[PDB]
C-alpha cells in the first residue's frame, strides 16, 4: 500500500479554505486518519475513521471520504493552523503515512533585517574563519542569498538554515554562513551579504578585514 | 490527563544495538495498544512497530521485522523498543503513541536516534559580534562542528526571550552547525551583558559565551 | 366484546418512520384532555446531523388527529469536539419502546451510541429521553465507566419499559454482560433531580440492577421484555423480566424483587425458539387482587391433529397463589406463522365486571396477513381462552405488514364512559389504532302466561270484529335495561311476539292475537334507567275447535329481542351493546287441558325408580356407571315433562344410552346452573297419563381422590303444571371400593452363567472383581395395576448364601428407588467388594442359609414401579467344588410382598400378596 | 325393502346419496309413487325399476398414470422414477372411501446434489485448511452411493448489523483482526460461492480461496444461510432429480427468529430467496431469522435435507433443533472437520434410512387413514412412515382416502409424496353426490299435477304449504284421512316423539338446538354421547346420533387420534418397537415394558439375551430373525468376529450362550463406539 498526499506545500491568507486529498492504492474502508504537526512539536490526532473528528479539534477541520480518495477540509484557515499534515492508513499491515502537506499562512510582504558578523578572535585562533550573515523578519520565504569577496561570487563552503515560520507573526528568518580556512581569509579585504527578495535591488551588508 | 514520555536515544554506531523506553501514565496502561512511529529526517512519519494491551501480538515494519522488538510492563507501565543490526536508515525522532483504534490518539515528546560511525565531538561556541548605530543591535553566536543532535541555546540563562533566533542545524561531514541570533536596544549594550548559553547532552558540556564589543 | 371496530380513532404519521412501534397513554394531572403516545424509530426531524433517530409523538384523541413530537431536544448530538458526536442520536430507533405516567413521558432508544472519553468506541448502551412537564433529562445508568460487552456498554437499555407504583422506572437492557441482559432500575425523581449534563455516567443512590451472571447465560437478552406487579406478597411492585434465550433458547422469565436484585421466581417455555419472554405482562386476572404473569413466546411450536408442527405462538399463564405455586393454563395461536405470543396488554376489565383482563396479539395472521388481536375476559379460574371479538388490521402491507398488536396499551378510560380501550400499534404501516369501548347493557327479559292451561270452552273473550267470543289467554312482556358506566338514561328495545313459532313453518296456525288476528306482534319498548321492568300484556285466541285437531302439542310463545342503536348511542357514535352472555330468545309454554276429570285439574302423579346395572365404582379410574332410570305417570299427565338428576362433577355425564331397544331414547341435556351440576331428560312435553318412560343414563365416574364410599345421584321427575309440580325423589347410592392388585415380578439379569471365565482364578483375600466372579443384577418389582394407589407396602427378599458353608452371592450394592428403604439382619458385602462401575442342584432359601432382606415400600400411586435391585458377585470358591468335580445348580431368591395400608380409610380394604422366584442356571457348558 | 333411505332420503334426491351407498332412486316415473322409494338399490331394481333410471352413482378407484418404478439412479433417458402411480382419479360418495397404495423405493444409486454451507467464523480459519482436500475425497467415497454427485460451497457470518458484528465502533472493525496482528474479512450475512458442479475438484480450490471474518455475537447467522441454501434453487444449483444434501457446518449456537430485534430488526422473514447478482443474502440487514416453522415448511416443501456437522459442545442445541425441523440430521464434527467426508456418508445414509410420506393441500373433509407395510407384510396402522431401510429396499403404504358428508362440486389435487422424494402422486378427488335427475329438473310451479310445487327425479314434491302425498292438504286440514305407515310396525306414535304425521310424510315442528331430517322426524342433529361435556368433544359433525369424525380423528366420541408421535419414541420407532399404539398412547407389552413408549423394562432380561439373537442370525443362520427374513433390517448394529474378548475397561457387556450345536459362544457388546453398538464375537466359542 502507497499513500499519495497532495499538495506537498500550501499557502493560505488568513480567512481563506483550503483542502488536502489522500488517495490510496486499494480500498481502505473508512480506515484513515489525520494529523497535525506544529514545528518542535509531535503530531496529533485531528480527524479519525474518515470523518470523526476528536475533542478539541475545531469545527473548521472536516474530514471526508471512503474506500480510496479521502480529502481534510479546512474552512477560514487561522494564523495558528500553520504546519504539517499527515494522513494515516490503518486498513492493512504495515499501516501507512501520506508523504504530508506543509502548510503555510500567507501574510503580508516584509523585507528583511540584514546583519553581517565577521570571524571571532577565538575562531582566528584555531584556524578557521566563518563570516555569518542574519536575515531576519522576513516574508515570503523565497529569497535569494549570495555572498562575494573582493566582489567575486562565492559558493564553496556557504551553509544556510532556514527557521520555520514563526507561530506569532507568520514570518521567516534565515542564517547563511561563509566558512573558509584562516589563511584563505586573510588573502581578501571586502565581505559582503547580498540578499534579493521581493519588497525591492538587493539589500547588501559588508565587512571589510581591512577596516 | 495522559502523559507519555520517551528515552534512551543517542548515536549509535551501525550494526549496533539500543533500547528505547517509554513511560506512561494518566490512563489504564494495560488497556490501550502501544506503537512505535519514527520521523525521518525527510520529516516523512513512519509507523514501526504496535504491541497489543496485554502483550499478547506483536507487528512490525517489514524492514524492521527480526531487528526490532516491540515489549511492554504493563505493572511498570512503561513501553519498550530494543534495536539491534542498526543501519543509517533507522536514524530518526522516535515517538511512542497510545491508540484508538488504528489512530495514534496520543503522542509522545520524541527521542531521537543517530545511527553513524561519526564520533560525539562537542560544539566550538564563537560569538558575532558587529563590527566596529541604531535603536536595536542585533548579537549572535556559532555553534560549529558538534556531533549528533541536538544542542540547547538560550541567552542569559533564558532571561532574554526577546529577539531571539536559533536556526535548525546544518550537517556537513559528520558535524552540525547552528547559529542563533538575539536583537536587543543599542543603549544596552555592550552597557549590559549579553551571554551565550550553550548545551549539548550527548558530551554532556555546557558553554557560557560572553558577547564583547570588536 | 363491546370494542367495535366500526369507528375506532384512527392515527398515523409519515411513511417509513415505523409509527406503532411503541405505544402509550399519556394522563398528566394538569387536564382533563389525555393523549395517546406512538413511538417512531426512524422518524426524521429537526436535530441538526442527525438521521432516524426516532422520535414519540403525541396525539389528541378528540378528534384533532394530527400527531406531534414530545419536545425531550432540538439539537444535534451533544458535542466533544465540534461536529463529533460524544452521543449517536442517529439510527437509534427512539420511539422503538414507549412508557408515561401522569405527567412524565419516558422514550427509549435501544439503539441509542455513546462515546466514552476512555476510548473510540462506538457501544450500544440504549437509553431513555425524560419529558417532565417542561424539563428534559437524559436517562442512562447503562453509561458509565463499563465501556464494552463485557461491562454495560451493550446493554441496549430501552427494548422493554414500564413503571412501578408510585414512580420507579424499569428499563430493560438486554445486551448487558454479553447479551446476559440486565433490568435497570432508578426512581424517576432521583433520575431528574441529580441529573447533569455535564455527565454522561451519572451513578443514582437508589440505583438497582441485574448482577453480572456466569457465561452459563451468555446471550439470554434479560430486558427484552419487562411487567410489574405484586407478585411477592405486598409492598413494592416487583419486576417482571423477560428472558427469551435463558435455559437453553427455551427462555425464561424471572421476578426480580422490586426493591432488591435477585430472583424471587423463574418461568421457562417447553420449545425451543419459542422465544418465552417476547412479551411479559401482568394483570389481577381473576379479581383477587394480585398480579400473574402472562408470557408470549410468538415462535412457539405446537402440534396439530396430523402431528405437524405449527408456528402459532403462544401465551403462557402463570396464575398466582398465596403460597408462590403457580398455577397454569395455555393460550396458542389458531393459525400458521400468527405469531399469537407478540404481544399481551391490559385490557382492565372489558366490561366493567369486577376482572382485569388483557388482549392478545397475533400480528402476522389473517388472510393478507395483517395482524389479529384476541379479546376475551377474564374468570375467578383464570382467563377465557376462546376470543369473543377480534381487532384486526383494515391496512395492506406496503412492503412487510403492518403487525397489528406488534405494541399494546389498555387499561383506560379515554372517553366518558368507564370501559377501556385498546391502543394497537401497527408499526409496519406507520400506524396506531385505537380501539373504543362501548357500554354493555344486560337485559333482563321474561315472559309469563297467565292461563298456562287453557280450555277451549272458555269463550270470555270478544273478538272485535264479531259477535262470537273466543278461548282466550294473557301473554305478559316484561324488561329491565341493566346498565354500568355512561349510558342514556332512556333505552330503546324493539321486540317482538311470536305464537305458535313450531306451527307456522307449514302447519296449521293453531293459536293467533284477538286484535291483529295474526300470530304476531311488535312494539318499540323504552326502558329506562334500569330496574325499571315495565311491561305489555298482549291477549291470545285459540283457534276454533271445529277446524283443528292439536289436543296435546304445546302452545309456544316466543320473545325475540335487538337493543337499537342510534337512538340508544351518544353523540360520539359510541352505541351500546347487549352483554354476550344475555339471550335475546325467551319463552313460556302453554298447554290445552287434557283428560284432567270433572274438575278440570291436571293432576299428576310422578314416580321414579331406578335399577343399578353395575353396584361398584373402584377408586382410581374412570369407571362407566349405568343407571336405568324409569320415570312413571300413574294419574293425570303431565306439561313439559323432564327428568332431573342432580349428579356430582366426579360423575361426568355421557348421555342417554342408545344400545337397548327396551328403554325409550331420550334426549339430554348437560348442565351447571348456580351452585348445581345437572343431567336433564326430555320426555315429552305433552305428557299423558300411563306413559312409562325407561332411559339409561351413562356417567364415567373419576372421583380419584379419598372420597366417600359411594357414589350417590338424586333424581326426580317434575313439570310445570297446575298440580303436584315433582316427583318425591329416589337417591341411588353406588358402593365405592379398593382395587389395587399388585404383580411382582423379577429378573436375573444373565439368565445364566457358565463356570469357565477367562482368568477367573482363586486367591486367599480376592480383590476387584475379577478375584470374585461374575455380578448378577437380581431385579425385583412391585407393580401397582389395580387402580388404587397404596400409602404402605413390604417387599420381602430371602437371598440363599451359605449352601454347607460355601458362601455364593455376595451382595456388591442394593439399588433401591421408589419411596423404598432396605434393612439388613446380615452384613451386607462382607467381602468388602469395591468394585462399584456397573437339595444339590436347587440352591434355595430352604437349602442354602439366606440373608433376610426387608424393604419397605411407602406410598406408591397406581402404574408406579416400586424396584429393588440386588447387584451381587459369585465367587469362586463357592461354585468351583472341590470334593467330586461340580454340579450344575438354580441359585433361587425369592420375593415375597405384602401391601397394608391404603389412604382409602373408610374403604373395605384387602391385603394384597403374592411372590416371585428369580433364577440363575449356573452350569460349565463344556465338559 | 325399507332400509335407511326410505326415511330419510325421500324427501331429497341429494339427500338419499348424501345418507346410505347403498340407496338408488328411480326416475321418469318407474314407481311413480307406487310404494317403496330410496330403499337399496336391489328393492327398487326389484320393484320395477330396473332400468337406468335409478340414479346409482358409485364410488371408483382407476390409476391415470403408473410409469413404472425405476432400479437405478443413473438410468437417466426415461425419468428416474422413485414411486410407482403417478396420477390417481378419485371419485367418492357421502360418507364412503376408497382404497390406494404408495409403492415409495430407496432407489439405488439416485444421484445426490450437496451443498457444502460453512461457519466463516474466525475459530474456523483451520478448518478451511483442513477441507482443501474435501470435494474430491468427499465425491469419491460417495461414488459407491451413486455415480452421480455433484459438490458447491458457500458460507455465513452473521448479518453486518451494528449488535452483531463489531458495530464498526471505530474504522478498524470494517475490515477486522488488526486486534491480534493479523487481517481477517467483514462481516456479510450470507454469501454463495461455488454452485454445484460435477467438477468436484473445484471445491479443493474454492475452499483453498476463502477466509474468515469476525463476529462479536457469538450466535451464528446459520439460519439465514441454511434457508436461503434451502430456498434459492437457481443458484445453489440443486437438480430436481437429484437428493439434496444441505451440509451445515459449525462452531457455535445459532441466532433465531425475533432475536434480531437487538439490531432493529423487525419485518417477518417470509421464506423468500434474496440473493442477488453478486451472490449475496442483501436482506441480511433488514429481514429477521427465519423460524423453525418456515424452514421446515421449506425445507420439507422443497425436499431438502440438512446436516448438522456441529462440533461436540453444542451438539445439545443442533439435536434439539432437529427435533423441531422434522426432517433433519444432526452429527459430530471434529474440530480439524476432517470426519465431514464420514459425518456426510452416514448422514446420507440415515436419510435414506427413512421413508416418510407427507400429503401437501389436504382440504377438511377428507381424511387419509394410513398402514405402513414396516416389514414383509406387516402393516402398522396411524403411520406416514417406516424406520430401517436400506438403499434398494421398498416401503409399502395402505391409503383410506374418506369423505365426511358432501364437500362442494370441485375438483382438488391432494398431493402424497414421500419427503425428500421429487417424485409423488396425484389423486385428483370429486364428489359424485348429485343425482343427474337434480339437475335434469324443471319444477315451474305447475307439473306436480294440479298444484304448485318442485319436481325432480322422476316424481313430483311439494313443498311447505302444498305438502301432502302429491299435491294436497296444504295446511293440514284435509288431514283427517289416509292413515299412513307414519311409524315402523304402526305402534302408533303420532311420530316418534318430536314430530306429527302430516298427510304421508312427518313435519317437525321442534325448531330448538339443531334440527331434523326424515320422514319420521328420525334424526335428530343434536342428540348424541359427551365426551367431556360436549358431543364427541367437538371433533366431529353429527348425523342423526351418528358422529361423523373430523380429519385425524376416530371413535364413537371422536376422541381418538390418528396421531402417532405422541406415542413415538426417541429413536423413531413407535412404542420404541416394544408395544401397541392406541389413542395417542401405548399399550404395555407382556415382559413388562412401561411408561408412554416402553422405554423402561426393569425385570426385562438383560440385552444380552436380546443382542445373542443378532449374532445368531447375521453371523450364524439361526434364530427367529433368520426364520422371519429380518435381521438384515432389524440389526444395524456392527458385528465382527474376534480371537479374543480383552479387557476393554469401557462399557462392554460380557454376553453367552449355548447353540444348537453344544457349543457355547461368548460375545462383547459395546456402547456408544461414537454413536455406534458394537459387537465382539469370539471366533471359537467351547464345546465338548
Amino acid at each position: 500500500l502507497v499513500m499519495t498526499q497532495t499538495p506537498a506545500t500550501l499557502s493560505v491568507t488568513p480567512g481563506d479554505s483550503v483542502s488536502l486529498s489522500c488517495r490510496a492504492s486499494q480500498s481502505i474502508s473508512n480506515h484513515l486518519h489525520w494529523y497535525q504537526q506544529k514545528s518542535h512539536e509531535s503530531p496529533r490526532l485531528l480527524i479519525k475513521y474518515a470523518s470523526q473528528s476528536i475533542s478539541g479539534i475545531p469545527s473548521r477541520f472536516s474530514g471526508s471520504g471512503s474506500g480510496t480518495d479521502f480529502t481534510l477540509s479546512i474552512n477560514s484557515v487561522e494564523t495558528e493552523d500553520f504546519g504539517m499534515y499527515f494522513c494515516q492508513q490503518s486498513n492493512s499491515w504495515p499501516h501507512t503515512f501520506g508523504g504530508g502537506t506543509k502548510l503555510e499562512i500567507k501574510r503580508a510582504d516584509a523585507a528583511p533585517t540584514v546583519s553581517i558578523f565577521p570571524p571571532s578572535s577565538e575562531q582566528l585562533t584555531s584556524g578557521g574563519a566563518s563570516v555569518v550573515c542574519f536575515l531576519n523578519n522576513f516574508y515570503p520565504k523565497d529569497i535569494n542569498v549570495k555572498w562575494k569577496i573582493d566582489g567575486s561570487e562565492r559558493q564553496n563552503g556557504v551553509l544556510n538554515s532556514w527557521t520555520d515560520q514563526d507561530s506569532k507573526d507568520s514570518t521567516y528568518s534565515m542564517s547563511s554562513t561563509l566558512t573558509l580556512t584562516k589563511d584563505e581569509y586573510e588573502r581578501h579585504n571586502s565581505y559582503t551579504c547580498e540578499a534579493t527578495h521581493k519588497t525591492s535591488s538587493p539589500i547588501v551588508k559588508s565587512f571589510n578585514r581591512n577596516e | 490527563e495522559v502523559q507519555l514520555e520517551e528515552s534512551g536515544g543517542g548515536l549509535v554506531k551501525p550494526g549496533g544495538s539500543l533500547k528505547l523506553s517509554c513511560a506512561a501514565s494518566g490512563f489504564a496502561f494495560s488497556s490501550y495498544d502501544m506503537s512505535w512511529v519514527r520521523q525521518i529526517p525527510e520529516k516523512r512519519l513512519e509507523w514501526v512497530a504496535k504491541v497489543s494491551s496485554g502483550g499478547g501480538s506483536t507487528y512490525y515494519l517489514d524492514t524492521v521485522q527480526g531487528r526490532f522488538t516491540i515489549s511492554r510492563d504493563n505493572a511498570k507501565n512503561t513501553l519498550y523498543l530494543q534495536m539491534s543490526s542498526l543501519n543509517s536508515e533507522d536514524t530518526a525522532m522516535y515517538y511512542c503513541a497510545r491508540h484508538n483504534y488504528g489512530s495514534f490518539a496520543y503522542w509522545g515528546q520524541g527521542t531521537l536516534v543517530t545511527v553513524s560511525a561519526a564520533k560525539t565531538t562537542p560544539p566550538s561556541v564563537y560569538p558575532l559580534a558587529p563590527g566596529s548605530t541604531n535603536s536595536m543591535v542585533t548579537l549572535g553566536c556559532l555553534v560549529k562542528g558538534y556531533f549528533p543532535e541536538p544542542v540547547t541555546v538560550t541567552w542569559n540563562s533564558g532571561s532574554l526571550s526577546s529577539g531571539v533566533h536559533t536556526f535548525p542545524a546544518v550537517l556537513q561531514s559528520d558535524l552540525y552547525t547552528l547559529s542563533s541570533s538575539v536583537t536587543v536596544p543599542s543603549s544596552t549594550w555592550p552597557s549590559e551583558t549579553v551571554t551565550c548559553n550553550v548545551a549539548h547532552p550527548a558530551s554532556s558540556t555546557k558553554v557560557d559565551k560572553k558577547i564583547v564589543p570588536r | 366484546f363491546n370494542l367495535d371496530v366500526d369507528s375506532p380513532a384512527e392515527y398515523s404519521g409519515p411513511e417509513g418512520s415505523y409509527f406503532g412501534f411503541a405505544v402509550d397513554f399519556f394522563v398528566p394531572s394538569a387536564s382533563s384532555r389525555m393523549f395517546l403516545l406512538v413511538g417512531a424509530p426512524k422518524a426524521n426531524t429537526t436535530q441538526p446531523g442527525i438521521v432516524e433517530g426516532g422520535q414519540v409523538l403525541k396525539c389528541d384523541w378528540s378528534s384533532t388527529r394530527r400527531c406531534q413530537p414530545i419536545e425531550f431536544d432540538a439539537t444535534g448530538n451533544r458535542d466533544y469536539a465540534k461536529d463529533d458526536p460524544l452521543e449517536f442520536k442517529s439510527h437509534q430507533w427512539f420511539g422503538a419502546s414507549v412508557r408515561s405516567k401522569q405527567d412524565k413521558i419516558l422514550a427509549c432508544a435501544p439503539l441509542y451510541h455513546w462515546r466514552t472519553e476512555m476510548k473510540q468506541e462506538r457501544e450500544p448502551v440504549g437509553t431513555c429521553f425524560l419529558q417532565d412537564g417542561t424539563k428534559t433529562v437524559e436517562y442512562a445508568p447503562c453509561r458509565s465507566q463499563d465501556i464494552d460487552a463485557d461491562g454495560q456498554g451493550f446493554c441496549q437499555g430501552g427494548f422493554s419499559i414500564d413503571f412501578t407504583k408510585a414512580d420507579r422506572v424499569l428499563l430493560g437492557g438486554p445486551g448487558s454482560f454479553y447479551w446476559q441482559g440486565q433490568l435497570i432500575s432508578d426512581q424517576v425523581a432521583e433520575i431528574v433531580s441529580k441529573y447533569d449534563p455535564n455527565v454522561y455516567s451519572i451513578k443514582y443512590n437508589n440505583q438497582l440492577a441485574t448482577r453480572t451472571a456466569q457465561a452459563i447465560f451468555d446471550d439470554s437478552y434479560l430486558g427484552y421484555s419487562v411487567a410489574v406487579g405484586d407478585f411477592n406478597g405486598d409492598g413494592i411492585d416487583d419486576f417482571v423480566s423477560g428472558v427469551p434465550r435463558a435455559a437453553r433458547t427455551l427462555g425464561m422469565v424471572y421476578i426480580y424483587d422490586g426493591k432488591n436484585m435477585s430472583s424471587l421466581y423463574n418461568f421457562t417455555g417447553e420449545q425451543m425458539a419459542a422465544y418465552f419472554g417476547f412479551s411479559v405482562a401482568a394483570t389481577d386476572i381473576n379479581g383477587d387482587d394480585y398480579a400473574d404473569v402472562f408470557i408470549g413466546a410468538p415462535l412457539f411450536m405446537d402440534r396439530g391433529s396430523d402431528g405437524k408442527l405449527q408456528e402459532v405462538g403462544q401465551v403462557s399463564v402463570s396464575l398466582q397463589r398465596a403460597s408462590g405455586d403457580f398455577q397454569t393454563t395455555k393460550l396458542n395461536g389458531f393459525e400458521v406463522f400468527a405469531r399469537f405470543g407478540s404481544a399481551i396488554a391490559p385490557l382492565g376489565d372489558l366490561d366493567q365486571d369486577g376482572f382485569n383482563d388483557i388482549a392478545i396479539a397475533a400480528p402476522y395472521g389473517g388472510e393478507d396477513k395483517k395482524g389479529i388481536v384476541y379479546i376475551f375476559n377474564g374468570r375467578s379460574t383464570g382467563l377465557n381462552a376462546v376470543p369473543s371479538q377480534i381487532l384486526e388490521g383494515q391496512w395492506a402491507a406496503r412492503s412487510m405488514p403492518p403487525s397489528f398488536g406488534y405494541s399494546m396499551k389498555g387499561a383506560t378510560d379515554i372517553d366518558k364512559n368507564g370501559y377501556p380501550d385498546l391502543i394497537v400499534g401497527a408499526f409496519g404501516v406507520d400506524r396506531a389504532i385505537l380501539y373504543r369501548a362501548r357500554p354493555v347493557i344486560t337485559v333482563n327479559a321474561g315472559l309469563e302466561v297467565y292461563p298456562s292451561i287453557l280450555n277451549q270452552d272458555n269463550k270470555t273473550c270478544s273478538l272485535p270484529g264479531t259477535a262470537l267470543k273466543v278461548s282466550c289467554f294473557n301473554v305478559r312482556f316484561c324488561l329491565k335495561a341493566d346498565g354500568k358506566g355512561v349510558l342514556p338514561r332512556k333505552l330503546n328495545f324493539q321486540v317482538e311476539l311470536l305464537l305458535d313459532k313450531l306451527k307456522q313453518k307449514g302447519a296449521i296456525r293453531r293459536a293467533l292475537f284477538l286484535y291483529s288476528r295474526s300470530p304476531s306482534h311488535s312494539k318499540n319498548m323504552t326502558i329506562s334507567r334500569g330496574g325499571l321492568m315495565q311491561c305489555e300484556e298482549l291477549i291470545a285466541y285459540l283457534r276454533d275447535e271445529s277446524e283443528f285437531r292439536d289436543k296435546l302439542t304445546p302452545i309456544t310463545i316466543f320473545m325475540e329481542y335487538r337493543l337499537d342503536y342510534r337512538t340508544a348511542a351518544d353523540t360520539t357514535g359510541l352505541q351500546p351493546i347487549l352483554n354476550q352472555f344475555t339471550p335475546a330468545n325467551i319463552s313460556r309454554q302453554a298447554h290445552i287441558l287434557l283428560d284432567c276429570g270433572e274438575d278440570n285439574v291436571c293432576k299428576p302423579k310422578l314416580e321414579v325408580s331406578v335399577d343399578s346395572d353395575q353396584k361398584k365404582i373402584y377408586i382410581g379410574d374412570d369407571n362407566p356407571l349405568t343407571l336405568i332410570v324409569k320415570a312413571q305417570n300413574q294419574g293425570e299427565g303431565a306439561y313439559e315433562a323432564e327428568l332431573i338428576v342432580s349428579i356430582p362433577l366426579q360423575a361426568d355425564f355421557i348421555g342417554v344410552v342408545r344400545n337397548n331397544e327396551a328403554l325409550a331414547r331420550l334426549s339430554c341435556a348437560f348442565k351447571t346452573e348456580n351452585q348445581t351440576r345437572q343431567v336433564v331428560c326430555d320426555l315429552g312435553n305433552p305428557m299423558k297419563a300411563g306413559t312409562q318412560l325407561l332411559a339409561g343414563l351413562r356417567f364415567s365416574v373419576h372421583q380419584q381422590s379419598e372420597m366417600d364410599t359411594s357414589v350417590k345421584f338424586d333424581l326426580q321427575i317434575q313439570s310445570s303444571n297446575l298440580f303436584d309440580k315433582v316427583s318425591p325423589v329416589v337417591s341411588h347410592k353406588v358402593d365405592l371400593a379398593v382395587l389395587a392388585a399388585v404383580e411382582i415380578r423379577g429378573v436375573s439379569s444373565p439368565d445364566h452363567i457358565f463356570l469357565p471365565i477367562p482368568n477367573w482364578e482363586h486367591k486367599e483375600n480376592p480383590e476387584t472383581e475379577e478375584d470374585v466372579g461374575p455380578v448378577v443384577q437380581h431385579i425385583y418389582e412391585l407393580r401397582n395395576n389395580g387402580p388404587s394407589s397404596f400409602s404402605k407396602a413390604m417387599l420381602h427378599l430371602q437371598w440363599p448364601y451359605k449352601y454347607n458353608n460355601n458362601t455364593l452371592l455376595y451382595i456388591l450394592h442394593y439399588d433401591i428407588d421408589g419411596p423404598m428403604n432396605c434393612t439388613s439382619d446380615m452384613e451386607i458385602n462382607p467381602l468388602r467388594i469395591k468394585i462399584s462401575s456397573l437339595d444339590i442342584h436347587t440352591l434355595g432359601c430352604g437349602v442354602a442359609q439366606c440373608l433376610k432382606i426387608v424393604c419397605q415400600v411407602g406410598r406408591l400411586d397406581r402404574g408406579k414401579s416400586a424396584i429393588l435391585y440386588v447387584k451381587s458377585l459369585l465367587w469362586t470358591e463357592t461354585f468351583m467344588n472341590k470334593e467330586n468335580q461340580n454340579h450344575s445348580y438354580s441359585l433361587k431368591s425369592s420375593a415375597s410382598f405384602n401391601v397394608i395400608e391404603f389412604p382409602y380409610k373408610n374403604l373395605p380394604i384387602e391385603d394384597i400378596t403374592n411372590s416371585t422366584l428369580v433364577t440363575t442356571n449356573v452350569t460349565w457348558g463344556i465338559q | 325393502g325399507p332400509n335407511i333411505c326410505t326415511t330419510r332420503g325421500v324427501s331429497s334426491c341429494q339427500q338419499c346419496l348424501a345418507v346410505s351407498p347403498m340407496c338408488a332412486w328411480c326416475s321418469d316415473e318407474a314407481l311413480p309413487l307406487g310404494s317403496p322409494r330410496c330403499d337399496l338399490k336391489e328393492n327398487l331394481l326389484k320393484d320395477n325399476c330396473a332400468p337406468e333410471s335409478i340414479e346409482f352413482p358409485v364410488s371408483e378407484a382407476r390409476v391415470l398414470e403408473d410409469r413404472p418404478l425405476s432400479d437405478k439412479g443413473s438410468g437417466d433417458s426415461s425419468q428416474v422414477t422413485q414411486v410407482s402411480p403417478q396420477r390417481i382419479a378419485l371419485r367418492l360418495r357421502p360418507d364412503d372411501s376408497k382404497n390406494f397404495s404408495i409403492q415409495v423405493r430407496q432407489v439405488e444409486d439416485y444421484p445426490v446434489d450437496i451443498y457444502y454451507l460453512m461457519d466463516l467464523s474466525y475459530s474456523m480459519k483451520d478448518d478451511l485448511w483442513s477441507i482443501q482436500n474435501l470435494g474430491t475425497k468427499l465425491a469419491t467415497q460417495m461414488r459407491k452411493l451413486t455415480s452421480n454427485l455433484r459438490i458447491g460451497f458457500g458460507a455465513f457470518v452473521d448479518k453486518p448489523v451494528s449488535p452483531y458484528m463489531y458495530i464498526s465502533p471505530p474504522e478498524a472493525l470494517e475490515n477486522p483482526c488488526y486486534d491480534m496482528k493479523t487481517t481477517c474479512l467483514p462481516m456479510f450475512g450470507y454469501k454463495h460461492v461455488l454452485t454445484l458442479t460435477d467438477q468436484v475438484t473445484r471445491f479443493n480450490e474454492e475452499v483453498k480461496k476463502q477466509s474468515v471474518s469476525r463476529n462479536r455475537d457469538a450466535p451464528e447467522g446459520g439460519f439465514d444461510a441454511i434457508m436461503q441454501a434451502t430456498v434459492c434453487d437457481e443458484k445453489i444449483g440443486w437438480r430436481n432429480d437429484a437428493s439434496h444434501l444441505l451440509v451445515f457446518t459449525t462452531d457455535a449456537k445459532t441466532h433465531i427468529a425475533l432475536d434480531g430485534r437487538l439490531a432493529g430488526i423487525v419485518q417477518p422473514n417470509d421464506g423468500q430467496c434474496h440473493v442477488g447478482s453478486d451472490n449475496h443474502y442483501s436482506a441480511s440487514t433488514t429481514m429477521d431469522y427465519p423460524s423453525l416453522g418456515l424452514m421446515t415448511e421449506k425445507l420439507s416443501q422443497k425436499n431438502i435435507n440438512l446436516i448438522f456437522a456441529v462440533t461436540e459442545n453444542v451438539v445439545n442445541l443442533y439435536q434439539n433443533y432437529s427435533e423441531l425441523i422434522p426432517g433433519t440430521t444432526v452429527g459430530v464434527l471434529s474440530m480439524d472437520s476432517s470426519n465431514v467426508l464420514q459425518l456426510i456418508v452416514d448422514a446420507y445414509g440415515k436419510i435414506r434410512s427413512k421413508v416418510e410420506l407427507e400429503v401437501r393441500d389436504l382440504p377438511e373433509e377428507l381424511s387419509l387413514s394410513f398402514n405402513a407395510t414396516c416389514l414383509n407384510n406387516e402393516v402398522i396402522p396411524g403411520l406416514k412412515s417406516c424406520m430401517g431401510l436400506k438403499i434398494g429396499d421398498t416401503v409399502s403404504f395402505s391409503i383410506e382416502a374418506k369423505v365426511r358428508g358432501c364437500p362442494q362440486e370441485k375438483e382438488k389435487s391432494f398431493t402424497i409424496k414421500p419427503v425428500g422424494f421429487k417424485d409423488s402422486l396425484i389423486v385428483q378427488v370429486t364428489f359424485d353426490c348429485d343425482c343427474a335427475c337434480q339437475a335434469q329438473a324443471e319444477p315451474n310451479s305447475h307439473r306436480c299435477n294440479n298444484g304448485n310445487g318442485t319436481f325432480e327425479c322422476g316424481v313430483c314434491r311439494c313443498g311447505p304449504g302444498w305438502l301432502g302425498s302429491q299435491c294436497e292438504c296444504s295446511e293440514e286440514d284435509y288431514r283427517p284421512s289416509q292413515q299412513d305407515e307414519c311409524s315402523p310396525r304402526e305402534g302408533q306414535p303420532v311420530c316418534s316423539q318430536r314430530g306429527e304425521c302430516l298427510c304421508g310424510q312427518c313435519v317437525c315442528h321442534s325448531s330448538d338446538f339443531g334440527k331434523i331430517t326424515g320422514k319420521y322426524c328420525e334424526c335428530d342433529d343434536f342428540s348424541c354421547v359427551r365426551y367431556k361435556g360436549e358431543m364427541c368433544s367437538g371433533h366431529g359433525q353429527c348425523s342423526c346420533g351418528d358422529c361423523l369424525c373430523d380429519s385425524d380423528w376416530t371413535g364413537y366420541y371422536c376422541n381418538c387420534t390418528t396421531r402417532t408421535d405422541t406415542c413415538m419414541s426417541s429413536n423413531g420407532l413407535l412404542c420404541s418397537g416394544r408395544g401397541k399404539c392406541e389413542c395417542g398412547s401405548c399399550v404395555c407389552i407382556q415382559p413388562g415394558s412401561y411408561g408412554d413408549t416402553c422405554e423402561k423394562c426393569p425385570t426385562c432380561p438383560d440385552a444380552c439375551t436380546f443382542k445373542k439373537e443378532c449374532v445368531e442370525c447375521k453371523k450364524f443362520d439361526r434364530g427367529a430373525l433368520h426364520d422371519e427374513n429380518t435381521c438384515n433390517r432389524y440389526c444395524r448394529d456392527e458385528i465382527e468376529s474376534v480371537k479374543e474378548l480383552k479387557d476393554t475397561g469401557k462399557d462392554a457387556v460380557n454376553c453367552t450362550y449355548k447353540n444348537e450345536d453344544d457349543c457355547v459362544v461368548r460375545f462383547q457388546y459395546y456402547e456408544d463406539s461414537s454413536g455406534k453398538s458394537i459387537l465382539y464375537v469370539v471366533e471359537e466359542p467351547e464345546c465338548p
